[PDB]
């Protein structure tokens, strides 16, 4: 059994085959439905796991993603996610295959274009072929994924009080706030996706309220989410894999054998986390 | 169990909201009026929607969540006439009572309240509400009602949800709260429920017991309800075989459509027989395999009635043992077999044939 939405992706013709397929995790159950391959490919992110002490080494764990954006690029190039307000502006959908553009119109509820292209395809030979039933199978899949209640299961729980606020804790980080109001207006599938991705800064428990990083990684953004440090210069995001300058005015660095001397010491990884706001959980 | 002497229950669905007005200052004999008043509630949530100022009659008013202790447990509870006490829709037996006769105002008859002084002030609510489940949605915070006051008035399609920890009794409570207000509403709102429902069907059986408990004193209301699996699957299939202009069409549609022909054909539809056949209990009852619950069915002015098994004279046990018997010269094995062989030859059929004589009851 396999679940990645990008493995559910199909191509209308043998050429333009949807090759370079999903990461094998597509056989897993994760509730991302994106394979990590596609998550890298489309949005410059890679998912990750917080190990939580279950009051113990006992299993408590939470999902995370690092972003893969660089330190120099700005605006749209920093954008992580769009709104329907701008999803076409970000994707340049025409470059994309027709089923991809279709599925984006699904996510952003562009029923107009959806039905337009559906009606155009009806009489095409390849849509008298069961491409219709394929696309509506994808539809049904999403329908199940939101049959789990899009508001009630996702957040409007009867344990309603166990809420995530993604608003910035800092009272001076005032560009946040109504970003949480936007969150309600993003489609619930995406709300759930965020609820996966984003580590809280804090959690209230009946045990205690507790604090996990000093300061927030980014902020909520007014179209879709962006590499959005609350203040100051963008933090150096390194990159792990044309007639331009690439000067790096390095220190001379003659202290050879450094690694053979020090390697036992903790080799601090750098990839940016996703602390944001306050979760609440009963007991 | 029973209600201890000097306690009385008022049931009314209207009591889903607190009927502040009705209560009066209790007094002991000797006119020892008791302005001290305590109320017990399932939750502080209840208290959040209760106004002290309603009760200027009293100078001393306090309210707390009920807790079912151990040590005071008795058929005869502790008494304390020094304060009036009320319990509001209590779930579980009470250990202490107030001044004079105590009274409780509740929507639901628990088993605890079986043999009790009781009043119901019931009235018929005609408008049966409905379920519908396609798999836009009204999302509900599926416990707090007034959160969605006016919402339930305005919209007619609502989602229903719970966190795991809920006690079965709490679930039952909140659900029962819903349906009263729905029957008060002017239109059949459609339930949608995010639960595998099997044990929920079981508590529906419990609702059946409860409603019969009501009926022991009740309105004999035309209350709509149904089995939720054995019915629904088969009904869906039946429509499927039929043309399905409206997959959403109410069962009662089909019901009354069939009803149109009963008297002219004077006989029971297979549909209605499968109903009262494929319920667990109110049926042939696979629980016990009791088709013996044949329907004797009568209509105005008839000299006769329609059984599950043909016409009958009135008020008699389905068939007299004395009879113009299916004498064995007819229905002799031998003749049965001979005719069957004729049949088999004529058909050129190898297998799958069986035969049986007809039989008769009071009437032939
Ligand atoms: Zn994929």
């Amino acid at each position: 059994v396999n679940r990645c939405i990008f493995a559910s992706i199909v191509s209308f013709d043998a050429c333009i085959t949807y090759k370079s397929p999903c990461s094998p995790d597509a056989y897993h159950d994760d509730g991302w439905f994106i394979c990590n391959n596609h998550l890298i490919k489309r949005f410059k992110m890679s998912k990750m796991v917080l190990p939580i002490f279950d009051e113990d080494d006992n299993q408590f764990k939470m999902t995370i993603a690092r972003h893969l954006v660089g330190n120099k690029e700005r605006g749209i190039k920093r954008i992580l996610i769009p709104s329907a307000t701008n999803y076409q502006d970000v994707f340049n959908l025409n470059s994309m295959m027709q089923a991809e553009q279709l599925i984006f119109h699904l996510i952003y509820n562009n029923e107009n274009a959806v039905n337009t292209i559906c009606d155009n395809l009806k009489y095409t030979e390849g849509f008298t072929s069961n491409t219709q039933r394929v696309i509506h199978s994808v539809y049904a899949t999403t329908k199940s994924i939101l049959d789990t209640t899009n508001p009630n299961t996702f957040c409007s729980r009867v344990s309603r009080d166990e809420l995530r606020f993604f608003d910035v804790t800092n009272a001076r980080a005032l560009r946040g706030g109504a970003g949480d109001q936007l969150f309600n207006n993003y489609s619930g599938f995406l709300q759930n996706l965020i609820r996966r991705a984003v580590a809280p800064e804090y959690l209230q428990i009946d045990t205690e309220e507790l604090r996990f990083r000093n300061c927030a990684t980014c902020i909520i953004d007014e179209t879709g989410l962006v590499a959005s440090v609350p203040d100051g210069p963008e933090l150096y995001n390194p990159i792990r894999s044309r007639l331009q300058i690439r000067n790096v005015l390095k220190f001379e660095g003659d202290t050879r054998e450094l690694d053979r001397t020090l390697s036992g010491y903790e080799e601090y990884p750098t990839y940016v986390p996703l602390f944001l706001g306050y979760q609440i959980i009963n007991s | 169990m029973e209600c201890p002497f000097q306690i009385q229950v008022c049931i009314s669905d209207r009591f889903f909201a607190f009927p502040h007005n009705l209560v009066e200052p209790q007094s002991d004999v000797g006119n020892k009026l008791i302005e001290n008043l305590i109320v017990y509630v399932p939750t502080d949530d209840d208290r959040l929607y209760i106004d002290k100022k309603q009760f200027p009659k009293f100078n001393s008013v306090l309210v707390y969540r009920h807790e079912h202790d151990v040590n005071i447990d008795s058929r005869s509870p502790k008494k304390t006439a020094s304060a009036t006490i009320v319990y509001w829709n209590p779930l579980v037996p009470i250990t202490e009572i107030g001044a004079g006769e105590t009274r409780v105002f509740s929507v639901l008859l628990t088993n605890n309240l079986f043999y009790c002084n009781t009043m119901i002030v019931h009235h018929e609510n005609p408008k049966c509400p409905i379920e519908f489940t396609y798999p836009n949605l009204r999302p509900i915070a599926c416990e707090i009602p007034l959160s969605h006051f006016k919402e339930l008035v305005e919209s007619n399609d609502f989602l229903l949800c719970f966190n795991l920890e809920t006690s079965t009794m709490v679930k039952i409570l909140s659900l029962k709260r819903i349906f009263c207000i729905f029957q008060y509403r002017k239109q059949p709102a459609r339930y949608v429920i995010n639960l595998p429902h099997e044990e929920i069907d079981n508590l529906y059986n419990k609702l059946n017991w409860e409603r019969t408990r009501r009926l022991m004193k009740g309105d004999v209301p035309s209350n709509c309800a149904t089995v939720n699996r054995s019915s629904l699957k088969y009904i869906k299939q039946a429509q499927s075989l039929l043309g399905i202009p409206d997959y959403s069409q109410t069962v009662v549609d089909f019901v009354k459509m069939f009803q149109k022909i009963i008297f002219p054909y004077q006989l029971v539809p297979n549909v209605i027989i499968k109903l009262n056949n494929f319920d667990q209990m109110v049926s042939s009852a696979p629980n016990k395999a009791e088709p013996y619950k044949k329907i004797r069915l009568f209509c105005k002015n008839d000299s006769i009635a329609i059984s599950s098994s043909g016409i009958v004279p009135i008020n008699m046990p389905d068939f007299s043992p004395p009879n113009t018997f299916d004498y064995s010269d007819y229905a002799n094995r031998t003749n049965i077999n001979f005719v069957t062989q004729r049949v088999l030859t004529d058909g050129g059929f190898s297998s799958g044939i069986t035969v049986t004589p007809v039989k008769y009851n009071y009437y032939l």
